[PDB]
């Protein structure tokens, strides 16, 4: 019943500081504990201290003692960490936890954020379509996608018809090109009876340059 | 006994003044509710409350308040729910509390 | 205090039994957790207290061990065991937990299926084409993707990316991106993409023209 | 345990008779009191009428000679008669028990009389659908409007009841027309928009109906 | 008999702020020691309960976040936090002489941070256009706060005086708004037009959005 949850997705530069935003709800915040812990690309994850709110304990990690910094206002039930000497290790997807009973086995894990830090700038994906295995009949699994290309931030987020047809769909991890843009090749194995006779829109939701994109895909004579 | 009031003087402790008869009655020891109120003659009426409802304080309510369900797990009850008092779960044996909340904390730790 | 496990790729099937291993750096006593984090979303909780199965978690997860060697088993895996597994105590101030111990599930021969199709005419109209070549349910993970144009061999005009095992029946998923500048495509006329794989008896060639 | 159950007609004309009846469960009312209160749309309870244990009753200022608060021990019951219906008279009527001495503790829900010459008339339902411009980020939006109903009280419910979060139902608006019309702003995650499919419900108890309807994306 | 009047009769307060409300008497209701005095609570719809029954006593089962005091004239109900779910009417009764009289009321509203509206669009159902009618709903969502002007332009040229709105009261876990606004039109109206469109001006998002959905 509790969520925890931050916000879209950030992008920052080396000696920047972005605000992760942790909000609870469900419960109380006069009485709701918080723990933030990173999980970086292929390593396990950490832990960092907690910040409970109502008697204003605050405890943090040795290791991270000197890089997070946490504040909240009670008047929105939220939790801020402040980071600081953003170097480019600190590009991990932050998760923030709270438990229930007085022990601390993480029940509630907020959905996590997707922090990069980089030097460059963003820039909006391009959405081009892929054609249907039209020719390509007697397999009778005409497969479609949309090629997103040339977008720098990591964050992205390929929904298929708006979230209705998830069966199937194949999101492969984004490359690195040469020119240093990442682009992945989202793709779905539509039947071929149903492919002339239902749309198949693909819907690329690129939060951290605010770009959204509705593309269409129809099969081409 | 239902003393009758005069206007200009209280009632003494331990006697509330029912607005039904509107006498003055009293008032029975914690850990009984009032089964049958205060009437023109006869007195107050109070039967112990059931279990794991208690009272702490002289009262006249028709019903008990209820304590905490369980400790669950690795949790010892401190103090246990009697007719006059709470359940007030606490830590785990062999360790401590760092943390506080209104009856029990929401952080453990080992007995270092 | 350091919470490390044992082995990071523990390799199984269906219906046998998995033994991830973790081992404290102090006598943690009875205090760990084990978490589910199948890739992209975020880590469940499974057991607590090295026996105690949280609510809603399947019985088949059950923990055990004491002391300071626990092991999380699973005596029926189905597919939908595949995730990095970790372990954590509750005792000292800075919380650590360890490695990923990811479970992988092998099973039979796959079929790749080959599709291949042209770009879009306004991405030519960009300035670069797009003649990605996929390959679908392909097991073993072991394939080999090449690019001939006009029976002329491609290097270094390719990049090459596959998913991890899948949710469902533990296949794979293979995509091939291989680019061209304005003019290069218009000097050329068929292109196919060839795939050599264990499971397939010969290599497929799947190409298209111009039209 | 304790339980007020509070019954009246939905709807009656001016100048007519009125009878409420507040069922009581959980306590005896040789010895405890029930009163009560009503409140006219969007302003502040009014008292009315206490009857006790014994029999003896207390009423209001204004309405001294227009309330006949009776009851019936043995059935459990307290039932109000009240006369001479002005139009101004349209409110809540809740039940009400004097457990604490006389600070009320327990109350009942009340049934909303509404005081008018218009005839019943059922709801007509629509299912709002949703469609593309509706989906936005993570979360979807679903309607069940409801219009040309009269009286005013009308019951929704989503999936039987089972769906609760996120489920809102908008005042209901008077009609120039003269009825009322009201809509809903279900949102359910998006992700699942193919599957749970999602039922409305919307029943009117002066016209005696209970309709359903189902929303597909 | 007694008058109550109640001051305020309307606050807004942020969550884990104090809050004072006073229902003064025009005679003193003090009877016997302590005043006897009520201050029920009604939430949004549901039926009112009890907290601090006699002047100062409180109720068994009620938060302790609540207080009583005063006397004679002047009278005071402190909630020194305050929940998102403490959203109702707060009252007042007297105990001492028939009858017994209520008061106004206060309205204890909250004041969050600036949300950010959504418009949302939805068409007019086939059922409705079969009945010889046609209504279009643009509602809003999770806005605050209550003041947004929703306007309708049909084919560039702005409705007026054909349009309805209704607004829902502060949702108690998180105190979010919600607005209705409904077009309606006759089906003989509604065939010589074309696309509608919308638009916000709340001082939420910085420029009014349109979400607009194609006529058939």
């Amino acid at each position: 019943k509790v969520q925890l949850q931050q916000s879209g997705a950030e992008l920052v530069k080396p000696g920047a500081s972005v605000k992760l935003s942790c909000k609870a709800s469900g419960y109380t915040f006069t009485e709701s504990i918080i723990h933030w812990v990173k999980q970086r690309s292929g390593q396990g994850l950490e832990w960092i201290g907690w910040f409970y709110p109502g008697s204003d304990n605050i405890n943090y990690n040795e290791k991270f003692k000197d890089k997070a910094t946490l504040t909240a206002d009670k008047s929105s039930s939220t939790v801020y960490m402040e980071l600081t000497r953003l170097t480019s290790e600190d590009s991990a997807v932050y998760f923030c936890a709270s438990h229930e009973g007085p022990y601390v086995y993480f029940d509630y894990w907020g959905q996590g954020t997707t922090l990069t830090v980089s030097s460059a700038s963003t820039k909006g994906p391009s959405v081009f379509p892929l054609a249907p295995s039209s020719k390509s009949t007697s397999g009778g699994t005409a497969a479609l996608g949309c090629l997103v290309k040339d977008y720098f931030p990591e964050p992205v987020t390929v929904s298929w018809n708006s979230g209705a047809l998830t069966s199937g769909v194949h999101t492969f991890p984004a490359v690195l090109q040469s020119s240093g843009l990442y682009s992945l090749s989202s793709v779905v194995t539509v039947p071929s009876s149903s492919l002339g006779t239902q749309t198949y829109i693909c819907n690329v939701n690129h939060k951290p340059s605010n770009t959204k994109v509705d593309k269409k895909v129809e099969p081409k004579s | 006994t239902p003393y009758a009031p005069e206007p200009g003087s209280t009632c003494r402790l331990r006697e509330y003044y029912d607005q039904t008869a509107q006498m003055c009655c009293s008032k029975c020891s914690p850990g009984q509710h009032a089964k049958v109120f205060c009437t023109k003659t006869s007195d107050t009426v109070c039967d112990s409350c059931e279990d794991s409802t208690y009272t702490q304080l002289w009262n006249w309510v028709p019903e008990c308040l209820s304590c905490g369900s369980r400790c669950s797990s690795d949790q010892v009850e401190t103090q246990a729910c009697t007719r006059e008092q709470n359940r007030i779960c606490t830590c785990r044996p062999g360790w401590y509390c760092a943390l506080s909340k209104q009856e029990g904390c929401r952080l453990c730790a080992p007995l270092r | 205090i350091v919470m490390t496990q044992s082995h990071k790729f523990m390799s199984t099937s269906v219906g046998d039994r998995v033994s991830i291993t973790c081992k404290a750096s102090q006598d943690v006593s009875t205090a760990v957790a084990w978490y589910q984090q199948k890739p992209g979303q975020s880590p469940k909780l499974l057991i607590y207290w090295t026996s105690t199965r949280h609510t809603g978690v399947p019985d088949r997860f059950t923990g055990s061990g004491s002391g300071t060697d626990y092991t999380l088993t699973i005596s029926s895996v189905q597919a939908e065991d595949l995730a990095l597994y970790y372990c954590q105590h509750h005792y000292s101030t800075p919380y650590t937990f360890g490695g990923g111990t990811k479970l992988e599930i092998q099973r039979t021969v796959a079929a790749p299926s080959v599709f291949i199709f042209p770009p879009s005419d306004e991405q030519l109209k960009s300035g670069t084409a797009s003649v990605v070549c996929l390959l679908n349910n392909f097991y073993p993970r072991e394939a080999k993707v090449q690019w001939k144009v006009d029976n002329a061999l491609q290097s270094g005009n390719s990049q090459e990316s596959v998913t991890e095992q899948d949710s469902k029946d533990s296949t794979y998923s293979l995509s091939s991106t291989l680019t061209l500048s304005k003019a290069d495509y218009e000097k050329h006329k068929v292109y196919a993409c060839e795939v050599t794989h264990q499971g397939l008896s010969s290599p497929v060639t799947k190409s298209f023209n111009r039209g």
